[PDB]
RNA sequence: GAGCUAGCCCUGGCCAGGGUGAAGCUGGGGUGAGACCCAGUGGAGGCCCGAACCGGUGGGGGAUGCAAACCCCUCGGAUGA
RNA sequence: GAAUGCCGGCAUGAGUAACGAUAAAGAGGGUGAGAAUCCCUCUCGCCGUAAGCCCAAGGGUUCCUACGCAAUGGUCGUCAGCGUAGGGUUAGGCGGGACCUAAGGUGAAGCCGAAAGGCGUAGCCGAAGGGCAGCCGGUUAAUAUUCCGGCCCUUCCCGCAGGUGCGAUGGGGGGACGCUCUAGGCUAGGGGGACCGGAGCCAUGGACGAGCCCGGCCAGAAGCGCAGGGUGGGAGGUAGGCAAAUCCGCCUCCCAACAAGCUCUGCGUGGUGGGGAAGCCCGGGUGACAACCCCCCGAAGCCAGGGAGCCAAGAAAAGCCUCUAAGCACAACCUGCGGGAACCCGUACCGCAAACCGACACAGGUGGGCGGGUGCAAGAGCACUCAGGCGCGCGGGAGAACCCUCGCCAAGGAACUCUGCAAGUUGGCCCCGUAACUUCGGGAGAAGGGGUGCUCCCUGGGGUGAUGAGCCCCGGGGAGCCGCAGUGAACAGGCUCUGGCGACUGUUUACCAAAAACACAGCUCUCUGCGAACUCGUAAGAGGAGGUAUAGGGAGCGACGCUUGCCCGGUGCCGGAAGGUCAAGGGGAGGGGUGCAAGCCCCGAACCGAAGCCCCGGUGAACGGCGGCCGUAACUAUAACGGUCCUAAGGUAGCGAAAUUCCUUGUCGGGUAAGUUCCGACCUGCACGAAAAGCGUAACGACCGGAGCGCUGUCUCGGCGAGGGACCCGGUGAAAUUGAACUGGCCGUGAAGAUGCGGCCUACCCGUGGCAGGACGAAAAGACCCCGUGGAGCUUUACUGCAGCC
RNA sequence: CGAUGUCGGCUCGUCGCAUCCUGGGGCUGAAGAAGGUCCCAAGGGUUGGGCUGUUCGCCCAUUAAAGCGGCACGCGAGCUG
RNA sequence: UGGGAGAGGGUGGUGGAAUUCCCGGAGUAGCGGUGAAAUGCGCAGAUACCGGGAGGAACGCCGAUGGCGAAGGCAGCCACCUGGUCCACCCGUGACGCUGAGGCGCGAAAGCGUGGGGAGCAAACCGGAUUAGAUACCCGGGUAGUCCACGCCCUAAACG
RNA sequence: CCGAGGGUAGGGCCCGUGACUGGGGCGAAGUCGUAACAAGGUAGCUGUACCGGAAGGUGCGGCUGGAU
């Protein structure tokens, strides 16, 4: 049937992108966080 | 004078529609429609707070004219009167001798054709508009502003008509659609006649689809929910309210009233409603 | 976290073919005028049959599966909420 | 040494299950160390509204070529979506940006919030919507509306000519819109041709034919022709379109009007440029100077912003046009012509799938376009088949039980069983014919029945064309032919009678419930006068609603028909400016502490003092409730009638062994040979009853009862047959499980059900196909029950708080 | 209770005997026939239907007869539900 | 042709009396009701009186033993639209008439549907008396209805 | 070809019968009340409506076949 990944560009940038964490406290945190550990990628690669 | 159908399908036993005879323009005045937001009973915070809206046909906005007193002795005549998806009356088409063109909500009894006109010294003539305080007792009267110059607000929809009952002071005492008795201030201004259209309430809707055509989602019964989602929630097998009947949110819903007590409106509302 | 799901918003798309034949309209009869009757035209509808599409009624298979809900046969809706 | 311990390793089950759709294979010839599996050929089968072709998303080199086979590939592999390497994606016109707005987002102004932050007008952003200039062919191993060839077009800059009051982010027009039905004329596409072009063919009995087979086009600027869309002209006044305005709007007047004219689009033609089959021979060459014509069918696509009807009343903004304002009228704009200028990103390949989403090359899921032909009434249905694409990445044998899917069956025909579950039967079209009841539509495809192929003859109407031929579309009549059978194959209702429930179409527990549940039109109560009530939010602010009592919220009931009785003592709500009680505060009789004293300080009665509660009333489609005992009639039996106790009042109409009845299979009647079910009645209703509605109701239902007919492998009662497995051989090779095991029966015993203890009996060692009685077999630290001063959801006149409200 | 699946049916049986029938008997208030009661006896046999989920029971038509119990109310790694 | 009387009918208006309710004033201890009472209302300020307001229904006197209509029926006043009828003149048509099965239309009250309206009245219903009982007569409340619009029903001691 | 009739299916009319049910007629001496006839002790009858063990009552309108 149909399954829970439905793979779109669009909204995987506008929900989990740079930008949209940079927006918001808790999305700068995890920025941050992320950072902190040590994180090759601190973002979801998508090939806009 | 309502229409109705044969029997040919089960809905059409008892759906009923308008007759639409007093319309004739049947595509509206683009300088005066402007897009209705449709918004599905949810308000800025992407929340419901109006439950079971939405889905209805898509509507254009009609700009209507509630201020009347914007043009004073200019006349105006009646070019068209149309049909009007936002209210439940009837709106008519006024040609300004003044080459500007503007809606206002359609009285009963006003035919196409015809001069109206705004001021103190209006006749008291079918669809001139003027403040209270020139218009005969005992005048029926609709589209009545509630203060000055802030707009019409009373008697609007299809049918409705408020009397003039008498003056005291720089007001006079209007009886309400709803039987209320009501002092309002003389300078506001109002039309004479009723509204049309008043065969509007014996519509029968015929079927769940009308009421969905409305914008009109379906209405659950607190009573078919659970004890989570309302008080009438839950008992094992069917229940009588057990409680005093309640809305979803807990406070009673047969009988208690709700118009604030210390409103400074309590002074000029001189008998509350009939019936 | 609403790329699953639920509701709403904005903007697009889709529904083979066949059947029934409402109002209205025209003509004819009827009457003081009417109601109304008949025929023709007409093409209404959460109308009918049935693909796409949307479903999931009954049974069988599957049951360390092809599948963490599938397969076959049968069945519901299909201009509408 | 144990923790269903943790990490790792390696066993068992076992050479076992399985190797992923039952669309299907066989041979020959190559290549190579090695070939069922790679390449080629011939034969065979499958898809063909796809299992073919083109977009979009997502994927990200998977694309092409060479060289490879360790792993990946469920077998093999010389092959590959695999390993290594080199190559491959070309745009002013396609899509996106340098254009516009939609929801929404953001947000100068402004509002709000302890902080973080939340709002918010304009503006900005935001697309598969608006807007905007490229079609046909050729070429590469791999790109092409991009390269090339032909013919076209847009924007920007500058210049020239001609014309004009030029000029805007401002005004106005326009863009600009729904659903259903639909006209005329085209085009896409298709069928036919005795006409035109073609390599060839004559077989096996016949045919050298008006024979077979193949093909008979595509693009194109101006002009022209056909068909459409859009659109009145002039003048005078003018206070409105937030300055102005010659524009637009409004009024008057003349002319024009189903037209014309002007303009815009589609189509045809069109200078020119392309294409071009079968077959033969080696993707190519020939065919070929290829021919490229006629008739018919014909869109859902085009003309298009067409027309009609309807109610539920159907985006915006820019481009574009017009008006003017500052300003400037050496300018500036408009039109035509010329030269110049024209950027960024995407472009490979897969794309109903082995390349996307499902851990897999996974029988699942995935939006848009094209989707040929013949026949079946139609069609995207169904059977076959074109182009094109495949035979589904283990095979070879065998011909057991059993399982799956399928075919048939003597006589019987529901006797099966909880149940006709399942499977038969029926089945399309045309014609005849069709009941109770009904809300007059329906019920209705009711039921039942006749027809259905092919040949010859006669004839009727329509479309095209020309009025005719030809072609095509609907028919009528008569005479015959064949078979068991003519919707000859494939797709395609079994029917009726009678109850319960729900009016109905709809909706639901994604993944055990589709229902009688939810919804639903409709009825009623109730709140709400608008800065509405109500809802979300600390707030601002939103929704309500740019609505105004014919409206909006809440609640119950649930089409319609006929109806909805009595009780207001209690609880709720509603009304009651009195009385009672009543907090902080007011008041300060009268006390207390301290000081030499003024004083400073503390307690404090009466009395005044809100809502709330008390008290008085109202109110049932508010929460709710609607009796007991005893007696009485001239046969008996039974009580219309009476007595008395109690209650706030004692169940009304209708219905009743019921989706409700315990006793219960009540009793009686019907149906059956037989009826705990069913149906109709009776009424001592354990324990119906009137909007948690009462009693009915045509129509409807994949709902739940009962009966009959038809027909059946459901059954008596089983038999045979087909294919896919199971079996044997070659290849690859799991799993849960498992203290170790050298693991028999009986009768006992044992922690009470013993392979394991006792006595006896029986038994050579090891397997394979089978069956499931045991190993208290496996799986899941029982979901029932209890226990824990464990948890959580829910309720309320449990406690105590908090929001909110007074 | 770190699970011993719980009614009934179907299938397949097997055993007990306190015997339903068939065989052998004694007593009889046994004339014959047909019965009653007790004894011996488990070899074989012990029907098809209507109703209900039923076991059981009632009922129809037969029969020599339409037996009663055990096997985890025998039997769900055998089926049904 | 010329005249007359009339509550004949339909439509739109409009007048005063009275009942009830509401606000204000003034005022106190009862009012109401009956055969007699009680329920009921009243110190929360009733009844009675004055002023103001809201609303519905019916039209006193004229009024009659009257008039009009085919019947059912029709009563303030005004206007509009409309029916029948009688009298005068003796003008016109020249038997054009009577009746009337079916048909069609009208048809008091009650009742029904959909809206509205609602003062008074009042089935049902509640309460207080009466009574052997009192599902009545009497008293206090009271819902349909009575009123309007449109649409049905079509009955009658629709009687002379 | 027609054709008696036979068979399948569906209708219409009539008769007989049916658990149970509705009222009706009749029947020397049952029970309850007293509705009508007198102003019948509330004048009666009336069409209709609602109610009530029963006769009846009440509302609305109508008739005198109503006493004084
Ligand atoms: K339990
Ligand atoms: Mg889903
Ligand atoms: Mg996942
Ligand atoms: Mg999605
Ligand atoms: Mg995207
Ligand atoms: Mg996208
Ligand atoms: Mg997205
Ligand atoms: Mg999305
Ligand atoms: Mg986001
Ligand atoms: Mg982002
Ligand atoms: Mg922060
Ligand atoms: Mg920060
Ligand atoms: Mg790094
Ligand atoms: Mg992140
Ligand atoms: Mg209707
Ligand atoms: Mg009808
Ligand atoms: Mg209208
Ligand atoms: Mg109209
Ligand atoms: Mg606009
Ligand atoms: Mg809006
Ligand atoms: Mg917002
Ligand atoms: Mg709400
Ligand atoms: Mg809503
Ligand atoms: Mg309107
Ligand atoms: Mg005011
Ligand atoms: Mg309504
Ligand atoms: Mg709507
Ligand atoms: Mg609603
Ligand atoms: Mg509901
Ligand atoms: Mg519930
Ligand atoms: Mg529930
Ligand atoms: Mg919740
Ligand atoms: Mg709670
Ligand atoms: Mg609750
Ligand atoms: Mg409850
Ligand atoms: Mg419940
Ligand atoms: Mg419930
Ligand atoms: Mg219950
Ligand atoms: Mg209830
Ligand atoms: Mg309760
Ligand atoms: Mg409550
Ligand atoms: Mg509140
Ligand atoms: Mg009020
Ligand atoms: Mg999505
Ligand atoms: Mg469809
Ligand atoms: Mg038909
Ligand atoms: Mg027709
Ligand atoms: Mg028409
Ligand atoms: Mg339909
Ligand atoms: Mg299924
Ligand atoms: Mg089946
Ligand atoms: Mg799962
Ligand atoms: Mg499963
Ligand atoms: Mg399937
Ligand atoms: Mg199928
Ligand atoms: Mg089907
Ligand atoms: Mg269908
Ligand atoms: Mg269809
Ligand atoms: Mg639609
Ligand atoms: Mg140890
Ligand atoms: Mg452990
Ligand atoms: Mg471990
Ligand atoms: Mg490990
Ligand atoms: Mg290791
Ligand atoms: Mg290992
Ligand atoms: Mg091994
Ligand atoms: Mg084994
Ligand atoms: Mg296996
Ligand atoms: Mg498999
Ligand atoms: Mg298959
Ligand atoms: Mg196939
Ligand atoms: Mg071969
Ligand atoms: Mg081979
Ligand atoms: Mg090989
Ligand atoms: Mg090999
Ligand atoms: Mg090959
Ligand atoms: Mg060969
Ligand atoms: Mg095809
Ligand atoms: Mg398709
Ligand atoms: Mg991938
Ligand atoms: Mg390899
Ligand atoms: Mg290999
Ligand atoms: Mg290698
Ligand atoms: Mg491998
Ligand atoms: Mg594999
Ligand atoms: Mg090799
Ligand atoms: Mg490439
Ligand atoms: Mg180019
Ligand atoms: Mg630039
Ligand atoms: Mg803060
Ligand atoms: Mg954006
Ligand atoms: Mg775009
Ligand atoms: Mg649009
Ligand atoms: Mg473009
Ligand atoms: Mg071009
Ligand atoms: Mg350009
Ligand atoms: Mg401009
Ligand atoms: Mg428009
Ligand atoms: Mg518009
Ligand atoms: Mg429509
Ligand atoms: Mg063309
Ligand atoms: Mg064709
Ligand atoms: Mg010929
Ligand atoms: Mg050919
Ligand atoms: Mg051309
Ligand atoms: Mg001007
Ligand atoms: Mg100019
Ligand atoms: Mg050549
Ligand atoms: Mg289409
Ligand atoms: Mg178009
Ligand atoms: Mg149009
Ligand atoms: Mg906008
Ligand atoms: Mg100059
Ligand atoms: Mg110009
Ligand atoms: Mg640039
Ligand atoms: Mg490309
Ligand atoms: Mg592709
Ligand atoms: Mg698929
Ligand atoms: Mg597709
Ligand atoms: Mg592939
Ligand atoms: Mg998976
Ligand atoms: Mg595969
Ligand atoms: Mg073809
Ligand atoms: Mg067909
Ligand atoms: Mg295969
Ligand atoms: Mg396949
Ligand atoms: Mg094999
Ligand atoms: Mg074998
Ligand atoms: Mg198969
Ligand atoms: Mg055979
Ligand atoms: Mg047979
Ligand atoms: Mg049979
Ligand atoms: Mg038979
Ligand atoms: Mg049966
Ligand atoms: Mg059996
Ligand atoms: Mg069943
Ligand atoms: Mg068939
Ligand atoms: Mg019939
Ligand atoms: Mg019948
Ligand atoms: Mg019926
Ligand atoms: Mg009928
Ligand atoms: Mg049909
Ligand atoms: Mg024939
Ligand atoms: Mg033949
Ligand atoms: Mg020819
Ligand atoms: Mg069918
Ligand atoms: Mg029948
Ligand atoms: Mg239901
Ligand atoms: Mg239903
Ligand atoms: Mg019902
Ligand atoms: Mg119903
Ligand atoms: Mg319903
Ligand atoms: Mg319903
Ligand atoms: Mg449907
Ligand atoms: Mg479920
Ligand atoms: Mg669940
Ligand atoms: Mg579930
Ligand atoms: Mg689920
Ligand atoms: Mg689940
Ligand atoms: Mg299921
Ligand atoms: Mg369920
Ligand atoms: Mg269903
Ligand atoms: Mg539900
Ligand atoms: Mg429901
Ligand atoms: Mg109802
Ligand atoms: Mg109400
Ligand atoms: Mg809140
Ligand atoms: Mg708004
Ligand atoms: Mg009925
Ligand atoms: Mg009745
Ligand atoms: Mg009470
Ligand atoms: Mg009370
Ligand atoms: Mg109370
Ligand atoms: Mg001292
Ligand atoms: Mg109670
Ligand atoms: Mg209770
Ligand atoms: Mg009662
Ligand atoms: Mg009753
Ligand atoms: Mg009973
Ligand atoms: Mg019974
Ligand atoms: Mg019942
Ligand atoms: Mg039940
Ligand atoms: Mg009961
Ligand atoms: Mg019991
Ligand atoms: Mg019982
Ligand atoms: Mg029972
Ligand atoms: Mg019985
Ligand atoms: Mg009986
Ligand atoms: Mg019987
Ligand atoms: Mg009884
Ligand atoms: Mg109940
Ligand atoms: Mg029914
Ligand atoms: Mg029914
Ligand atoms: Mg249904
Ligand atoms: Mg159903
Ligand atoms: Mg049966
Ligand atoms: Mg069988
Ligand atoms: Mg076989
Ligand atoms: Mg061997
Ligand atoms: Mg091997
Ligand atoms: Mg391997
Ligand atoms: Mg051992
Ligand atoms: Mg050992
Ligand atoms: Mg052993
Ligand atoms: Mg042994
Ligand atoms: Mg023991
Ligand atoms: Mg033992
Ligand atoms: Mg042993
Ligand atoms: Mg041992
Ligand atoms: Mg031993
Ligand atoms: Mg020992
Ligand atoms: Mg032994
Ligand atoms: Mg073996
Ligand atoms: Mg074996
Ligand atoms: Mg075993
Ligand atoms: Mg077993
Ligand atoms: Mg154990
Ligand atoms: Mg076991
Ligand atoms: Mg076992
Ligand atoms: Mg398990
Ligand atoms: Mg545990
Ligand atoms: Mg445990
Ligand atoms: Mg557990
Ligand atoms: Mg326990
Ligand atoms: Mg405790
Ligand atoms: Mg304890
Ligand atoms: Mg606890
Ligand atoms: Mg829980
Ligand atoms: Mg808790
Ligand atoms: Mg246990
Ligand atoms: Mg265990
Ligand atoms: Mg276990
Ligand atoms: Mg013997
Ligand atoms: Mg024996
Ligand atoms: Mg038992
Ligand atoms: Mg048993
Ligand atoms: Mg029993
Ligand atoms: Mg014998
Ligand atoms: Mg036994
Ligand atoms: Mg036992
Ligand atoms: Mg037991
Ligand atoms: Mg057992
Ligand atoms: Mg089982
Ligand atoms: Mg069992
Ligand atoms: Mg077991
Ligand atoms: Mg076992
Ligand atoms: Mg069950
Ligand atoms: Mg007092
Ligand atoms: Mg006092
Ligand atoms: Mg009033
Ligand atoms: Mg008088
Ligand atoms: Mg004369
Ligand atoms: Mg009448
Ligand atoms: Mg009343
Ligand atoms: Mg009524
Ligand atoms: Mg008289
Ligand atoms: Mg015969
Ligand atoms: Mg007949
Ligand atoms: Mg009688
Ligand atoms: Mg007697
Ligand atoms: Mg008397
Ligand atoms: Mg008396
Ligand atoms: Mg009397
Ligand atoms: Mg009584
Ligand atoms: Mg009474």
């Amino acid at each position: 049937m149909k399954r829970t990944w439905q793979p779109n560009r669009r909204k995987r940038a506008k929900t989990h992108g740079f930008r949209a964490r940079m927006r918001t406290p808790g999305g700068r945190k995890v920025l941050k966080r992320r950072r902190q550990k040590g994180r090759w990628r601190l973002t979801p690669a998508v090939r806009k | 004078a309502v229409k109705k159908f044969k029997p040919y399908t089960p809905s059409r036993r008892f759906m009923t529609v308008a007759d639409f005879s007093e319309i004739t323009k049947t595509e509206p005045e683009k300088s005066l429609v402007k897009p209705l937001k449709k918004t599905g009973g949810r308000n800025n915070q992407g929340r419901i707070t109006v439950r079971f809206r939405g889905g209805g046909h898509k509507r254009l906005y009609r700009i209507i004219d509630f201020k009347r007193w914007d043009k004073v002795g200019i006349p105006a005549k009646v070019a068209a009167i149309e049909y009007d998806p936002n209210r439940s009356a009837r709106i008519a088409l006024l040609h300004y001798v003044d080459g500007e063109k503007r809606y206002i909500i359609a009285p009963d009894g006003l035919q196409v054709g015809q001069q109206v006109v705004a001021g103190p010294d209006a006749p008291i003539q079918v669809g001139n508009a003027l403040p209270l305080r020139f218009i005969p007792v005992g005048t029926v009267v609709h589209a009545v502003e509630l203060e000055p110059k802030k707009g019409a607000k009373l008697a609007r929809a299809a049918g409705t008509s408020a009397q003039i009952q008498g003056r005291e002071g720089d007001y006079v005492i209007l009886r309400l659609p709803s039987g209320e008795l009501r002092k309002v201030h003389g300078e506001c201004y109002a039309t004479v006649g009723a509204v049309g259209n008043a065969d509007h309430k014996n519509i029968v809707l015929g079927k769940a689809g009308r009421s969905r055509w409305l914008g009109r989602r379906p209405h659950v019964r607190g009573a078919a929910m659970n004890p989570v989602d309302h008080p009438h929630g839950g008992g094992e097998g069917r229940a009588p309210r057990g409680r005093p009947p309640a809305s979803p949110w807990g406070w009673q819903t047969k009988g208690l009233k709700t118009r604030k007590r210390r409103k400074p409106s309590s002074r000029f509302i001189i008998a509350r409603r009939k019936k």
